[PDB]
């Protein structure tokens, strides 16, 4: 079965590739204000040491993880001013300059779809207090949120060089410096890497970019119409808050002492029977600091896994061409572009589909007068009646021809040669 | 607050609302102390000055979000000055704003990277993402190499850690046998 | 780990020969016992924090040997997965807990504009270039293969013909040499 037509397949992928950056301050999450709590804190200020090192590992981490999935290349391209691409049309995913950003329309619907519900100015936490919000209590006990290093708009910066240079340049610009080429010429490059000859494309150019075109649009409404697609970025947002406020609920535990208070206890004891449950009560807090950030060093192995295979795909993808099956999207891949979306990115991944096959009788060589022949690259098909000679990928049979094929011995050996004339010029 | 309550608490138990006995009104109590003060500074053995990087507070606020007024008049420098510098992040002190940008030395945040420059200080500016490079484009035009490079890249990997064995016998109990006698019921966790 | 002995845990004193000298065992057992649990939970933290970052080594030894067959023992397709450019060899080097990869890699260095047509019409009928582009100088067209410039006379071996040469948009009209 060969087939006879194909399909421009865009898949949307989505990768986190960060976590927001978390810092915690021991003396007013355990002792929250009180000296004499803190003074007993101070023998277990090791632990602490430990603790904010390696919050503190985590938060560079992330900056990292951001750096090597969108700082692949230095050279931050500009698209042209015209747009002539053959046909394929790229507004969608291209920058808008009528934004106070760069963000193209589909990064600003990644960006509608995700809530991120976090910056709050300290300051209007002391005024309405009443409304109980749960980043002011965080705050105040000593649970504060790094921002991420590179801004939005400048990853969106990022993601829109690396767009410019492979529609300007194809993958050239991945080794090295940037190369120019109209953009049919690298998608004949593309089919020519998946096994179909560039002849095609030309004569289904139209065709395909309106294919492409229609694929992105098919994107569009697909991310206009329900959130669950960005469901792995939300969970990571949502979960690392959940975890916070854990921890502040957390606070609310004896650990065997006579109430969760600090001040209660130094009110009704005083400092001769308060030093244990105070020590009780930091023996706890410290403990449950310790849980929070061992799961978020495991929250950070995770992502550091996804980041590394967000910057493998960058890198095999974006930058080049995969022949590797199922990596970047299902069927053959032809290229990928970026898109920007909170802690994490988006493939929009393009493959060729073969869509109409055909049944085909084929034998595996042809024995002329004595010598078999095979296809230098394709199958023998038959259409019921004669032969030809066919690429795999698509129907575009041509007549045998000692060019076509090649001879190897006599055809007593070969299992299911079958009888016919080849053309010789 | 009913007239049988006085005192208010919040998720974490903290009291947090108390009716004043005195004069019948509700106060609300918050820390006097905040986090979010980062300090920026480059390696002792160049230079003791630093910057104060205040999260989530225009530096107008900063003298009461801090309490400066209580503080000592080393720390009411970085308090206010000729060298505020706002930034998405929060605001910063004892720096200079730069409107050059160069590569990121020391990460503030929000896009906003500092650095010890000359007269030596530290100043902050906006990191740039590297050259500009805009790339002809036309339908009928390509580039072809003509000549080539061999370049020899190196990459590190870590293979391994050191192995490393804990007796919690000698640890916990470094030479005394009621310590170890005590630690038997606690096997289960040493053998784990 | 050393460093975290000297923490009471709630007990009179960090040193167990204090507490066995002050107390008897009558009342130095609970001591014994809150100092025992505060040095568990310090051992358990420290071998957490080793599995985590074994975890760490493990994914980045599993990178060193995919990286030690697919470049070492063989040639990489794979973009930017073993230095900048496109792949030649790789050499290991062993380093203290780690490998060194030595990365030998093409790079392009010299580009030069060319004008170029997706195809040929000879005498109707379009010819695409097997392996290569066809680029002009300015007046004659010539085959070349794509990462290195080096042009030959347009030939019915070096190209294909396919159909006739309406359909395809922004060929050019030249003569091809036929042997
Ligand atoms: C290959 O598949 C495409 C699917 O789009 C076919 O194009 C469609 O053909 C029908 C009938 O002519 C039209 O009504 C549609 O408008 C076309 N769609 C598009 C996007 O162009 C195409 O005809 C098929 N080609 C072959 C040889 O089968
Ligand atoms: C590429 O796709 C868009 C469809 O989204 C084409 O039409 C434009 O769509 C945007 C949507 O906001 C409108 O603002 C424009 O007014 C539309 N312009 C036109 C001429 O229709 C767009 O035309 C396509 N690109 C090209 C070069 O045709
Ligand atoms: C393909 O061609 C060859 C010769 O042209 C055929 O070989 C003959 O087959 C018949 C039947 O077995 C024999 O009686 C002849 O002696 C063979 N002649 C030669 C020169 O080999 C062969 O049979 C043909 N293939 C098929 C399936 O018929
Ligand atoms: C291609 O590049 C190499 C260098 O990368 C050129 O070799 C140099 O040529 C100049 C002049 O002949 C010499 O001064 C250098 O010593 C050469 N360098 C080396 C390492 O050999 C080479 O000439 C270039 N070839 C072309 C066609 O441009
Ligand atoms: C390429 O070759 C074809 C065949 O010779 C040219 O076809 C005609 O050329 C004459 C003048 O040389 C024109 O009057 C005709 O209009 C052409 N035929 C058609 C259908 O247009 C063709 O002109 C050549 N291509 C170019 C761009 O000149
Ligand atoms: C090909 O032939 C088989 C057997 O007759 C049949 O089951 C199958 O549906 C056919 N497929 C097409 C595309 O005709
Ligand atoms: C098979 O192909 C040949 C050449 O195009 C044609 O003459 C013949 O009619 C075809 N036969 C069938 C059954 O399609
Ligand atoms: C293919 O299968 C059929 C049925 O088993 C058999 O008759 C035929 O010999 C097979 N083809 C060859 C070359 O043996
Ligand atoms: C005494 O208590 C009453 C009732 O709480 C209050 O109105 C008054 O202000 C307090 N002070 C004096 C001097 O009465
Ligand atoms: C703090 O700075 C921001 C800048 O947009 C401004 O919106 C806000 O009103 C300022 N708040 C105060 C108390 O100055
Ligand atoms: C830097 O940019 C600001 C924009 O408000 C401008 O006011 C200032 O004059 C600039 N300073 C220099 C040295 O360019
Ligand atoms: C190739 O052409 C473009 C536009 O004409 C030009 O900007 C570029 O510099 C040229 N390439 C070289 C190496 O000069
Ligand atoms: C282009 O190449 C041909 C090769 O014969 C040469 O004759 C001609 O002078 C060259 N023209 C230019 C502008 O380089
Ligand atoms: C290529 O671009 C030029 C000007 O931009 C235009 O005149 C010409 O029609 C275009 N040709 C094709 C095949 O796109």
């Amino acid at each position: 079965a060969i087939p006879t037509n194909f399909t421009i397949s865009v898949t949307t992928e989505i990768l986190p590739v960060s976590m927001t950056k978390t810092s915690v301050d021991c003396t007013m999450y355990i002792c929250g204000d009180s000296t004499e709590c803190s003074n007993l804190l101070l023998q277990y200020g090791s632990f602490c040491t430990q603790l904010n090192r390696a919050l503190t590992g985590i938060a560079v981490e992330q900056d990292k993880n951001t750096q090597e999935v969108f700082a692949q290349v230095k050279q931050i391209y500009k698209t042209p001013p015209i747009k002539d691409f053959g046909g394929f049309n790229f507004s969608q995913i291209l920058p808008d300059p009528s934004k106070p950003s760069k963000r193209s329309f589909i990064e600003d619907l990644l960006f509608n779809k995700v809530t991120l519900a976090d910056i709050k100015q300290y300051g209007d936490c002391l005024g309405d207090i009443a409304a109980r919000d749960l980043i002011c209590a965080q705050k105040f006990n000593g649970l504060t949120v790094l921002p991420p290093l590179l801004t939005d708009e400048m990853i969106a910066q990022y993601t829109s060089a690396l767009l410019a240079g492979t529609i300007t340049s194809g993958w050239t610009f991945g080794a090295g410096a940037a190369l120019q080429i109209p953009f049919a010429m690298q998608m004949a490059y593309r089919f020519n890497g998946i096994g179909v000859t560039q002849n095609v494309l030309y004569e289904n150019q139209k065709l395909i970019a309106n294919q492409f075109n229609s694929a992105i649009g098919k994107i569009q409404d697909s991310l206009s119409s329900t959130a669950s697609a960005l469901g792995k970025l939300q969970d990571v947002v949502n979960q690392n808050a959940q975890a916070l406020n854990t921890l502040v609920k957390q606070l609310s535990s004896n650990f065997g002492a006579i109430s969760s208070v600090l001040n209660d206890i130094l009110s009704r004891l005083d400092k001769c029977e308060a030093e244990v449950q105070i020590d009780r009560l930091i023996t706890g807090r410290l403990q449950s600091l310790q849980t929070y950030v061992t799961q978020q060093l495991i929250r950070a192995a995770e992502i550091r896994a996804s980041a590394n295979l967000a910057a493998t795909k960058m890198s095999e993808c974006v930058l080049g061409q995969s022949k590797r099956v199922d990596f970047c999207g299902k069927g053959y891949h032809l290229m990928s572009f970026p898109q920007s979306a909170p802690h994490g990115v988006v493939f929009l991944h393009v493959t060729y589909v073969p869509a109409q096959e055909k049944n085909f009788t084929t034998a595996p060589a042809i024995c002329h007068d004595g010598k078999a022949h095979f296809p230098r690259e394709g199958v023998f098909v038959s259409n019921g009646t004669h032969w030809f000679v066919t690429q795999r990928n698509f129907y575009e049979p041509q007549i045998i021809t000692t060019d076509n094929t090649f001879v190897s011995g006599n055809c007593d050996v070969v299992i299911g040669i079958v009888n016919n004339t080849v053309y010789d010029p | 607050f009913l007239p049988f309550q006085q005192f208010g608490r919040d998720i974490a138990d903290t009291t947090d609302a108390v009716r004043d006995p005195q004069t019948l009104e509700i106060l609300d109590i918050t820390p006097c102390s905040f986090g979010g003060v980062s300090v920026i500074t480059p390696g002792t053995n160049t230079s003791n000055q630093v910057a104060v990087l205040y999260q989530d507070v225009n530096c107008t606020e900063v003298p009461v979000a801090i309490h400066a007024d209580q503080l000592t008049p080393t720390w009411r420098v970085y308090s206010t000055g000729s060298n505020v510098f706002q930034t998405r992040a929060g605001c910063l002190i004892g720096a200079e704003h730069v409107n050059n940008s160069y590569e990121c030395d020391i990460p503030i945040g929000a896009g906003i990277c500092a650095s010890y420059q000359t007269s030596q200080s530290i100043i902050a500016y906006t990191m740039s993402l590297g050259a500009e490079n805009s790339v002809a484009y036309s339908n009928n035009s390509i580039a072809i190499p003509t000549n080539f490079t061999i370049s020899v890249t190196t990459e590190i990997l870590p293979v391994s850690m050191t192995k490393t064995s804990v007796d919690c016998t000698m640890y916990i109990c470094g030479d005394s046998t009621e310590c170890s006698n005590l630690l038997l019921q606690y096997g289960s966790f040493c053998t784990q």
